[PDB]
């Protein structure tokens, strides 16, 4: 509706569908009904219009080519396109990190950190992708102690 | 269309600017 | 001094010698003394068998001639290789063991040629040496 | 179980090996019982 | 260092500033003005710049000199209510 | 020639006279370290610039330093 | 004598003379001491 | 030896190496013998003489070939079907089949076909006759005479301007702002009022008419009486054939918006009006800085009064003054990105709003400008780049730049560098991610499963302007919008009815094919400027090297210590953002011309549905429209275009020819020239003769440049074939 | 600075520049840089100590 008509109801859609449909049943009519090979294009040609109809419900958007086309720009109706996608993203990203991050600076205050590094301390590892699912709180309460931020005058930098 | 004589006055003209960038290519040598 | 009288390692010949550049400009030589006949790796390529006593080697490159003495040197124990540089006019120079003793170890008359006071972050930057004669030093 | 063999398992490339196999395994079974997910469901 | 002295025109004076406000050598002609002369200006050119402004909006292919001069101080009175300010917190 | 330097930062360790395929670098005497002793840089118009001497220097920046300028047959490395 | 003619009269000079006297003396005025 | 007169350590090498360096140091006159900035600036005011002169000449060469040798007088009847031809071929190695070829211009001689828009631009300008062209050249050869002259003069004793005069930057910016801009375009309004727009509409005008010919009937008096909307009444109708007087009008200030409808181009009365608006406001601007009176402004006192009393920015403006006026590296960095930027624009602008007449219809002409544009462009930009870092090498002063902006972007490079490569990873991570989920998809024949973008946000600008296509309705797309109610009298009815229409490249509609190109330009160009801030910021020095600055801007290397220090230098930042330039501007060509290309067959959907995945591009664009080229010559014959299939293999050839340069480096040619050497004086009769000049390898960085531009050759000719006869072969 | 004492580097051109290392030595003799410091990360060249001045470094709290 955006720009483009709804999926649902575009005839693009449907002749993409049917390409699609006819492909499949034309490889399936030179196969013996009941043999592996039919059997598996017809779970082929299930899965298609399963495929089909469900992008028609979902109310994605499609443009004249017949393609589902996505609405990435913060729009309420769209945000199961780009946005909960991408918080979900986010919060997997942050957890890998975040337990990356603590298992560096346990191997820095170790007796070998560089074996630790090659060599792992996995029990201590599973600790901490444990503790990585409340990355964002965990991650804001080391910035505000100051345990995230280093200091200017403590990092290393080239000559000017 | 365009004459001998046309070309010809293109061609000194030609020779002059020549001379000249012979003069400048000489004076930025230096 | 160098003598040129001093036979040479019976090498049976190379491509990788010295060439015109040698006759028109440079041509280094080594003389070192060894105790028996041993075959050592001539630098430009190939064995060769030095004699039991004074060898003198021509080559066209001093790096040629000091890869040989750390040969000598190392593979054998000869260090008393020296290496001279011979113009097309007679003017053989001395050139290693140039005091006479190694430079890897000190040696009192030396003088400090190209020894800076400071570190290398105190040099000055070009533009402030720059339309001047001042050295970044 | 020897605990120098365990060393071994905990090495990187072994460790990196059979993470990201169990990683592709779970998003290979993700999409074979939940296919064709172009969008979040809603 | 051996660059050539950079020539900077005549009566270039020193305008760098750390305090609260610049030393209102940076107003040239008007670092004399009072505070409140460019506060009654910047008010006055933002009033008519405006004013002369909406009745050239809907432009015409006819319009008005006055009014195209005049809706040039509404930027105007930008630069009058700065020098507003800096003219309060330089003494005056 | 190239350009060979030493500076204060030397600590006589002689390695940089050691890695030198020419004759380039000498130890001379000083005061300024433990060990009492310099690089010096005589022979610098044998100077190749293939920076060994630079590589085996243990000191943060390095105390020797090779700047390379005007190409001779020499500084080529050219037997011909 | 048309400018018809100028062409064949021309490029050979721009493409073959000026080219090999250029190299020549630019030759001369490189290795040259 | 004396060849590199202006360097005593290269006229005393023994080798080759000594040419090749007089050769690529011959224009860095800071590194000459005994330079003086004097010296210096007055050599460069004297080689910017030669330069213009040079520029005037070939412009001149143009205008007398197209004059001679050209079709302008029976191109000017017929445009859109004419070929305009660009000079005659005489090439003693064309067989007869060839000379046939080539004789398409209907000019009994074989002849090329311009691809400059050289003809239509003159046609705009008011050109009719060749004798037009002929005295333009003549003017412009006098030109290059006077410039020349003046070049000399300008290096004599009592005319060497002095360095005081150089560094005077208040006069010349207000004479380049007033005169050079400002003024040149008021004389460019004045020639289009004088001659163009009577010209176009079919009454000629020149010297022995312009002074008896009024402009308009009313003459003067409605400029000095300030009824100025005179000059816009009676404009062209929408009938008018352009260089003929049916369907003119007699206004000569308009701002009529849009396209003319027959020539399909800018209305030249609104062209008249822009450059004699822009004069004025030129002109203004011309007049802030002060001079020998009391009026104006000093860029010292600006630049230092500027400073943000929060602190944000540290010093703010101070000593920048200094830097950038004794800095020539600094201006010549302001100027290369500057004419970049305009040159990018040139090429977006005038694609989308022609101003030539029939120019649009041209189509290998519209192809081959903006490529040449776009090229140009990113050769500046790096070029600007390239003398910022010099610049940081060279001219900087910490002590001058005590905590400005200067010092600080050098104070937090680290931060900017890393930022630069996070959001490069990013953008390269991501986009070519959802490319190649569209090849496999696609691929495995589920295209529904594209993850296809709309870009919505360029969408909403092309509504905003006022395009209807897409449903918005935000400003000028709505009919009830204030937008709309302000210009809807003056230029919106004539821009909507050109924003609205699909017969031009104004506004093109765009797609997820146009958003992901979009994102893949934008990996290039921040990938690009990642390597040449990294290379501006580093070459004073970083944790590796950190005294670069005392070995300069371009040297090879510094030893394979401290784990090895290849391409340690900003000038190898040079070399490496040169790649990436022209990877994005290979990008940025290749989505134009496939777009433009499938518009103009009227197969948009082409594009559309293949630019999604890269199979397309490589099917669907090039291996598609590389049939015409690739058989400009086949077993069978050869047309016209055997010269473009022939510089198509010559790009290729060049190019894996500096992948030579490239991969292979110095240790093992040198090693192999020895051998050589060693041949050569042991053979027999040869060694009669001997080389004056010790035979070596080519430098490290010599190798590097010359392994750079084989690529760089390779890159333009093959595209630039590519591009010409491609378009030449469809259309 | 004494010997076993975390000090920070200030030596601008240095690998460990604003960085902790360990006091090894200190030499009183009187030559150009006395201190020695040893450093866990090693340098590019692989070198974990270095001679400094004793205005080269601070000591950390
Ligand atoms: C751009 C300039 C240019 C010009 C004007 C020519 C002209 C010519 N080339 Mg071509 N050629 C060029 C560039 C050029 N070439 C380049 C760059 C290459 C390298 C790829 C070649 C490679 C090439 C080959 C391999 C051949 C030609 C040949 C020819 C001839 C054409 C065919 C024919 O029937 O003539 C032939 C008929 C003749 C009667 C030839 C007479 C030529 C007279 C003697 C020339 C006078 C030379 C002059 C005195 C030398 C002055 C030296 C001074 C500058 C130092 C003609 C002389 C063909 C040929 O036969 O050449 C001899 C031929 O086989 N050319
Ligand atoms: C108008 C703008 C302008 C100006 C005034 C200068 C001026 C300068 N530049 Mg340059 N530069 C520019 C634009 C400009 N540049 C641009 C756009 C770029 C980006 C590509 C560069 C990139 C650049 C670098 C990276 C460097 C310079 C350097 C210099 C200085 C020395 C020039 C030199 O070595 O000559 C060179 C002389 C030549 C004859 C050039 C030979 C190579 C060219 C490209 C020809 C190759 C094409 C080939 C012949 C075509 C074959 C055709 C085929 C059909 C066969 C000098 C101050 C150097 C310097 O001194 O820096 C400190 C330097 O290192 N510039
Ligand atoms: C490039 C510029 C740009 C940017 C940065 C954004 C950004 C945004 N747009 Mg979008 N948008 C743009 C251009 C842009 N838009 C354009 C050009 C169009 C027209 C084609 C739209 C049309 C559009 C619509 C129609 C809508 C948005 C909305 C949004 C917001 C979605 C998230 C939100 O509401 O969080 C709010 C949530 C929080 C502040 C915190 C939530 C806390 C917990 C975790 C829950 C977001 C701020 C939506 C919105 O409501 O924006 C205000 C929305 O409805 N945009
Ligand atoms: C199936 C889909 C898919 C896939 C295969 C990937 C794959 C990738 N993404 Mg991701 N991404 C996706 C969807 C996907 N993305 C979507 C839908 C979004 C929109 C929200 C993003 C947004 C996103 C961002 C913002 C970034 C990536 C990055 C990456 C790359 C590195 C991630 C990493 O190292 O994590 C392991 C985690 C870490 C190393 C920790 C640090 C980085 C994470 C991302 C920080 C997360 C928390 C932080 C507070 C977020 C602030 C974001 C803000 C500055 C914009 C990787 C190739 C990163 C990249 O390209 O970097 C160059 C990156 O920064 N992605
Ligand atoms: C710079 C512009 C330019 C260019 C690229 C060309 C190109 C050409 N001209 Mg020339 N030509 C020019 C200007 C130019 N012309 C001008 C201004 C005139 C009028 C005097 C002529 C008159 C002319 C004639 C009469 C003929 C050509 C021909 C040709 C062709 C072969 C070359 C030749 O014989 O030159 C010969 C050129 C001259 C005798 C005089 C003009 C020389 C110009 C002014 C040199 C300018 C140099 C430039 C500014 C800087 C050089 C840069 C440096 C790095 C090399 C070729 C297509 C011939 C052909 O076969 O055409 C199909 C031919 O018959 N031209
Ligand atoms: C197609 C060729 C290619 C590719 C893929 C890259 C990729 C990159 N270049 Mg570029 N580069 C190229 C050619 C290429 N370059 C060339 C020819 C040159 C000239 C010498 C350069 C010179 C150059 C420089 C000088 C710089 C870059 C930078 C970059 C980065 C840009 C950001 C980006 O896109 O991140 C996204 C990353 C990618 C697109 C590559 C990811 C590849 C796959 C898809 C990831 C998944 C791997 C997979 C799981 C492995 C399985 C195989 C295994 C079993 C063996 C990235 C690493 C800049 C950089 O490092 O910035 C951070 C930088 O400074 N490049
Ligand atoms: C197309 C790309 C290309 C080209 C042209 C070459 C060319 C060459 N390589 Mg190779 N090389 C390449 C890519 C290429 N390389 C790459 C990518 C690498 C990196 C892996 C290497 C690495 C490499 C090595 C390590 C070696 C070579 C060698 C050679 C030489 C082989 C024998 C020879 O001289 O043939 C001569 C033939 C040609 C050069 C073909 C083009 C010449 C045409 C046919 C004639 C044109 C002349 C024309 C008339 C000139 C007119 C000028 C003017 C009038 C316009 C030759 C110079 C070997 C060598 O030198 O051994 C002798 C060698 O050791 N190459
Ligand atoms: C769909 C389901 C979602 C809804 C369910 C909501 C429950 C969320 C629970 C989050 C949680 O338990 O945080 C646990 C963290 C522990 O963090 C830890 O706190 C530690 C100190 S302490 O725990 O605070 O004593 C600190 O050192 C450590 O770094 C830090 O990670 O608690 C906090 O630090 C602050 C909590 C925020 C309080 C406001 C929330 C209001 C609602
Ligand atoms: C019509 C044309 C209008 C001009 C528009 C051009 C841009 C304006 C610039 C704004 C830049 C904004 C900016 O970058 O400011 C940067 C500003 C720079 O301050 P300086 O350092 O120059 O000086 C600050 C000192 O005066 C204090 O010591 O620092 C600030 O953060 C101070 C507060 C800014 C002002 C706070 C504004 C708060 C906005 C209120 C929220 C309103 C939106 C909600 C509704
Ligand atoms: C035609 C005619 C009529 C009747 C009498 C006459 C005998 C004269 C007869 C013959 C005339 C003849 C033979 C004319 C010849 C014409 C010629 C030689 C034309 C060539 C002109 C060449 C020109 C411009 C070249 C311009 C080059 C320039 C700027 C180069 C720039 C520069 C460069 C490249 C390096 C640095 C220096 C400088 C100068 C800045
Ligand atoms: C006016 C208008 C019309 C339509 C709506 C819209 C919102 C677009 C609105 C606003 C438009 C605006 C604000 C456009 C913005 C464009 C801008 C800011 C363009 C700027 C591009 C910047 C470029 C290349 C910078 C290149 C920098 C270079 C080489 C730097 C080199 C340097 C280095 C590396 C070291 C120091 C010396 C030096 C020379 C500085």
């Amino acid at each position: 509706v955006a720009g483009l008509t709804p999926c649902k109801d575009s005839k693009d859609f449907q002749r993409r569908l049917d390409g699609s449909v006819k492909k499949l049943k034309t490889r399936l009519a030179k196969y013996e009904k009941g043999t592996p090979p039919a059997l598996a294009l017809e779970k082929q040609i299930e899965r298609t219009q399963a495929r089909f109809e469900r992008y028609g419900k979902a109310g994605l958007l499609c443009g004249t080519d017949g393609l589902p086309h996505l609405i990435t720009d913060g729009r309420w109706s769209h945000s199961g396109e780009f946005v909960i996608p991408g918080l979900f993203f986010l919060y997997i990203a942050g957890w890998i990190g975040w337990v990356g991050r603590s298992y560096v600076l346990f191997a820095r205050e170790s007796d070998k950190p560089t074996e630790k590094e090659i060599i792992l301390d996995v029990p201590a590892a599973l600790s901490f992708v444990s503790t990585g699912f409340i990355w964002p709180v965990s991650a804001f309460k080391e910035f505000t102690s100051g345990n995230l931020i280093a200091d200017e005058s403590e990092i290393t930098v080239s000559p000017r | 269309m365009i004459s001998d004589t046309q070309i010809f006055v293109a061609l000194i003209l030609a020779l002059v600017s020549l001379v000249l960038a012979i003069r400048l290519g000489t004076a930025l040598y230096q | 001094t160098l003598n040129l009288q001093i036979p040479s390692p019976t090498f049976e010949g190379s491509t990788g010698g010295w060439l015109r550049a040698a006759e028109v400009e440079e041509k280094y030589a080594i003389t070192w003394t060894s105790g028996k006949e041993q075959v050592f790796e001539m630098p430009t390529g190939g064995a060769a068998i030095m004699r039991k006593g004074e060898n003198l080697l021509y080559l066209a490159r001093k790096e040629q001639c000091l890869a040989l003495g750390t040969q000598l040197k190392t593979g054998f124990k000869i260090t008393d290789y020296k290496i001279y540089r011979i113009f097309p006019s007679g003017e053989v120079q001395y050139l290693h063991p140039k005091d006479g003793v190694f430079p890897e170890k000190v040696n009192a008359g030396r003088i400090g040629v190209g020894n800076v006071s400071h570190s290398i972050g105190k040099n000055l930057n070009p533009s402030q040496i720059k339309f001047t004669n001042k050295s970044f030093n | 179980m020897d605990s120098n063999f365990l060393k071994y398992l905990s090495t990187a490339p072994v460790l990196l090996t059979v993470w990201l196999s169990f990683t592709a395994g779970l998003v290979i079974e993700a999409n074979r019982f939940f296919p064709d997910m172009l969008y979040f469901p809603m | 260092a051996g660059y050539s002295p950079v020539p900077s025109p005549d009566n270039t004076k020193e305008t760098y500033w750390e305090t609260k406000a610049p030393s209102s050598q940076v107003l040239g002609i008007g670092k004399d003005v009072s505070s409140g002369n460019y506060i009654v200006a910047s008010v006055v050119a933002a009033v008519v710049g405006a004013a002369c402004t909406g009745q050239c909006i809907p432009l015409t292919v006819s319009p008005n000199p006055v009014f195209i001069l005049g809706s040039f101080l509404l930027p105007y009175s930008w630069a009058l209510h700065v020098a507003a300010w800096i003219q309060r917190n330089n003494g005056k | 020639s190239h350009a060979v330097k030493v500076y204060d930062t030397c600590i006589g360790c002689t390695q940089c006279v050691r890695a030198c395929p020419c004759d380039v670098l000498e130890m001379v005497s000083w005061d300024g370290c433990k060990a009492g002793q310099i690089a010096s840089a005589p022979r610098t118009e044998d100077c190749i610039g293939c920076k060994r001497c630079e590589t085996a220097c243990p000191t943060d920046f390095l105390s020797v330093r090779v700047y390379l300028g005007g190409e001779t047959t020499r500084s080529m490395g050219l037997a011909y | 004598m048309t400018a018809a003619y100028l062409p064949s009269i021309l490029v050979p000079l721009i493409g073959l003379i000026f080219p090999g006297f250029v190299m020549g003396f630019a030759f001369i005025y490189i290795e040259q001491e | 030896t004396k060849f590199p007169k202006f360097s005593q350590a290269l006229a005393q090498d023994p080798a080759t190496r000594r040419i090749w360096y007089g050769l690529a140091t011959a224009h860095d006159f800071e590194s000459h013998d005994g330079m003086t900035e004097e010296n210096l600036y007055q050599k460069i005011f004297a080689s910017h003489f030669g330069h213009l002169a040079i520029i005037f000449l070939w412009t001149s060469g143009n205008l007398f070939h197209v004059a001679w040798q050209g079709n302008f007088e029976q191109w000017v009847l017929n445009p859109l079907k004419v070929k305009p031809v660009a000079h005659a071929i005489w090439d003693p190695h064309f067989g007869q089949p060839a000379v046939k070829a080539f004789t398409k211009g209907g000019v009994f001689y074989p002849v090329n076909i311009a691809t400059s828009g050289v003809y239509h631009w003159w046609y705009t300008i008011g050109m009719r006759t060749n004798n037009d062209l002929y005295a333009g050249s003549l003017f412009l050869l006098f030109l290059s005479g006077v410039f020349l002259f003046a070049g000399w003069l300008h290096l004599q004793p009592k005319f060497r301007p002095g360095l005081s005069w150089f560094k005077n930057n208040e006069s010349r910016l207000n004479h380049h702002l007033s005169g050079l801009f400002g003024f040149s375009s008021l004389a460019w309004a004045g020639h289009l009022i004088h001659i163009a727009i009577p010209e176009a509409r079919g009454q000629h005008v020149g010297w022995d008419n312009f002074t008896k010919t009024l402009p308009h009937p009313a003459g003067l008096t409605p400029f000095f009486t300030g009824n100025w909307s005179l000059y816009a009444d009676n404009p062209d109708t929408a009938n008018h054939i352009f260089g003929t007087s049916e369907g003119s009008g007699s206004a000569i200030l308009t701002f009529l918006g849009g396209f003319h409808p027959q020539t399909q181009a800018l209305w030249l009365t609104d062209i008249a009006h822009h450059h004699l608006a822009i004069g004025v406001v030129f002109i203004f601007a011309g007049h802030m800085y002060r001079t020998n009176w009391g009026i104006g402004h000093s860029l010292k006192e600006i630049l230092d009064a500027h400073r943000p009393p929060g602190g944000r920015l540290g010093a703010g403006h101070k000593g920048l003054f200094e830097t950038i006026t004794n800095s020539l590296h600094f201006q010549l960095g302001l100027a290369l990105a500057s004419i970049g930027v305009i040159t990018s624009l040139v090429a977006q602008h005038m694609y989308a709003l022609p101003a030539y007449a029939f120019i649009a219809k041209d189509y290998t002409t519209q192809a081959a400008l903006y490529t040449h544009h776009q090229y140009i462009a990113g050769f500046l930009m790096v070029g600007a780049f390239a003398h910022g870092a010099i610049f940081f090498v060279r001219d900087y002063d910490p002590e001058q730049n005590k905590n400005n902006v200067l010092a600080r972007m050098l104070e937090h490079k680290e931060a900017i560098i890393s930022h630069l490569s996070w959001v490069s990873l990013f953008l390269g991570f991501h986009t070519l991610g959802l490319y190649i989920h569209n090849d496999v998809v696609v691929a495995f024949g589920t295209p529904e499963k594209q993850i296809l973008v709309e870009p919505v946000f360029a969408q909403w600008i092309q509504a905003s302007s006022g395009k209807a296509l897409y449903g918005f309705d935000v400003l000028l797309s709505s009919s009830n919008s204030v937008a709309t109610n302000a210009s809807n009298n003056i230029w919106l009815p004539g821009w909507l009815d050109a924003i609205n229409s699909g017969k031009n490249s104004l506004f093109l509609p765009i797609g997820p094919g146009d958003f992901l190109v979009h994102h893949a330009i934008a990996l290039g160009l921040h990938t690009t400027a990642l390597i040449l801030v990294k290379g501006a910021l580093d070459a004073r020095g970083s944790k590796l090297m950190p005294d670069k600055k005392d070995f300069g801007y371009s040297f090879p290397c510094d030893g394979p210590g401290r784990g090895g220090t290849c391409d340690i230098s900003a000038w190898d930042a040079f070399y490496l953002s040169m790649f990436w330039m022209l990877n994005t501007i290979g990008w940025v060509t290749f989505y134009w011309h496939w777009k433009h290309v499938t518009i103009w067959q009227g197969n948009a959907g082409q594009f559309n549905e293949s630019s999604t995945y890269i199979m397309g591009w490589l099917r669907d664009y090039l291996w598609l429209n590389s049939s015409p080229l690739i058989n400009g010559y086949n077993p069978f014959g050869m047309n016209s275009l055997a010269v473009w299939a022939w510089m198509f293999l010559f790009g290729h050839l060049i190019w894996a020819t500096g992948f030579m340069f490239l991969i292979s480096w110095r240790g093992y040619w040198q090693e192999l020239i020895e051998t050589l050497a060693w041949a050569h004086e042991r053979t027999p009769l040869a060694n009669l003769v001997r080389w004056k000049d010790k035979p070596v390898a080519l430098s490290i960085v010599q190798a590097r440049l010359v392994g750079l531009i084989h690529f760089t050759v390779g890159y333009v000719f093959t595209y630039a074939a590519f591009v010409i006869a491609s378009t030449t072969g469809k259309f | 600075v004494k010997r076993g004492s975390q000090v920070r580097i200030l030596r601008k051109e240095s690998y460990w520049y604003q960085d902790v290392g360990t006091v090894a030595t200190i030499d009183t003799s009187g030559i150009r840089y006395p201190v020695v410091v040893r450093f866990e990360k090693v340098s590019y060249s692989g070198v974990n100590t270095n001679n400094f001045s004793l205005d080269e470094v601070v000591e950390v709290v």
